[PDB]
């Protein structure tokens, strides 16, 4: 199976530096072109970098706004493609996709998953986690109020109760992100049964568990 | 940098409806080698995008034939012959044919669907957020169609617009509905010196808002 484990992203510092990297499995490395692209509300889908195979000593190709800044570099032996990033700024936030061989032809349709990259001077807020009990059936809620930087993992009894949720996305208030989440369950189960909202930020160390009462 | 133009940014269609998105490069895509290197990708919210046709018309595995792209040089097409409600998303056109490879703007598909009322619930602040000097009342309205949908908050009477964040989910790939949540949020000096707090949705799919209240 073709993997693309990509690493390294988080919250930087405008003008900081931060390195990515691309482990890649399941195929042979060093017969494929390796890529890096990003994503961003403001800007969509941009190709980074590009880098070829060995005989032609590894030769690159840049985005314009990137250039100068940014450096794409493959280890064969390692079967990893890194993008080195200076100077960040905040025109370079996004998620970054490691992608194999050339996009426009058969056999490079292969994407990571990604990571994520801030380039931002707020500070590293830890999330209030507030559970939200009600005033035919029961819904459920959780407030996830004040972090940064993205993301956070919002689960309903630490993944059991899938169904009947509503995890709404991230909004950016005065550096400080919030998040809610609704469950739905029929009223024989709750308060039957415990329902807890289970709330992970990692670049504040935070994972907090919080049950819901009446 | 060659520049991909989608036509229309956004397209709403019914269950079993055709559909077709365009796209026009600033520059022909047709290489020396003969071949034309245009993409076509989707992508669903959260998830990473995922290319369904390249060169033109040839689709990769796993992508149904209900797919068909078409054109040459400067213009190009991607059709849908039936669109189904796991079809919605964000198409991308792309080109390869010169470096550096640039993106379209991009197409929303919206599966077009009944009119639904929103499930809407009120919720006063917790234990945990009054004691520690906030307050924040929050309003869901979950599984309603069309996505058009505004939320009026009230205190005692009086109505308050700053301090809500509001936040939709992307259309769901079932049932094709929409979720929305309103959070009012002030201090709890602001919250102890009132009792009823309301949250208003205004949806066409009722004459009068549905209301939702409560009295602390
Ligand atoms: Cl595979
Ligand atoms: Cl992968
Ligand atoms: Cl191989
Ligand atoms: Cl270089
Ligand atoms: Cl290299």
């Amino acid at each position: 199976e073709v993997k693309l484990l990509e690493s390294g992203g988080g919250l930087v510092q405008p003008g900081g530096s931060m390195k990515l990297s691309c482990v890649a499995s399941g195929f042979t490395f060093s017969i494929f072109w390796m890529n890096w692209v990003r994503q961003s509300p403001e800007k969509g889908l941009e190709w980074v970098a590009e880098v070829r195979l060995k005989s032609n000593n590894y030769a690159t190709h840049y985005a314009e706004s990137v250039k100068g800044r940014f450096t794409i570099s493959r280890d064969d032996s390692k079967s990893g493609v890194y993008l080195q990033m200076n100077n960040l700024r905040a025109e370079d936030t996004g998620i970054y996709y490691c992608t194999r061989g050339y996009y426009g032809s058969n056999y490079g349709e292969y994407w990571g998953q990604g990571t994520t990259l801030t380039v931002s001077s707020a500070k590293t807020t830890a999330p209030s986690v507030y559970p939200l009990a009600p005033v035919s059936s029961v819904t459920l809620g959780c407030l996830v109020k004040g972090y940064f930087p993205e993301p956070v993992t919002l689960t309903w009894n630490s993944g059991s109760l899938s169904s009947g949720v509503h995890t709404f996305p991230a909004v950016l208030q005065s550096d400080l992100y919030t998040l809610s989440s609704s469950v739905t369950v029929t009223s024989s189960t709750w308060p039957s049964q415990s329902i807890t909202c289970n709330v992970a930020h990692p670049a504040s160390s935070t994972k907090v568990d919080k049950k819901i009462e009446p | 940098d060659v520049v991909m133009t989608q036509s229309p940014s956004s397209l709403s269609v019914t269950i079993g409806q055709p559909a077709s998105i365009s796209c026009k490069s600033s520059q022909s895509l047709l290489d020396s080698d003969g071949g034309t290197y245009l993409n076509w990708l989707l992508q669903r919210p959260g998830q990473s995008p995922k290319r369904l046709i390249y060169l033109v018309s040839k689709l990769d595995s796993g992508v149904p034939d209900r797919f068909t792209g078409s054109g040459s040089g400067t213009d190009f097409t991607l059709k849908i012959s039936r669109v189904e409600a796991e079809d919605l998303g964000i198409y991308y056109c792309w080109q390869g044919a010169h470096f550096p490879y640039t993106f379209g703007g991009g197409t929303k598909l919206e599966i077009k669907r009944a009119d639904a009322a929103p499930t809407v619930s009120i919720f006063p602040p917790s234990s945990e957020q009054l004691t520690s000097g906030g307050a924040s009342v929050v309003c869901f309205l979950n599984n309603f169609y069309p996505k058009d949908i505004n939320v009026k908050w009230k205190i005692d009477g009086s109505e308050r617009q700053n301090g809500v964040l509001n936040s939709w989910t992307d259309q769901d790939s079932k049932d094709s509905t929409y979720s929305m949540s309103s959070t009012l949020t002030l201090t709890k000096d602001e919250y102890e010196r009132h009792n009823s707090y309301t949250c208003e949705a205004t949806h066409k799919t009722s004459t009068s808002p549905i209301v939702k209240s409560f009295n602390r």
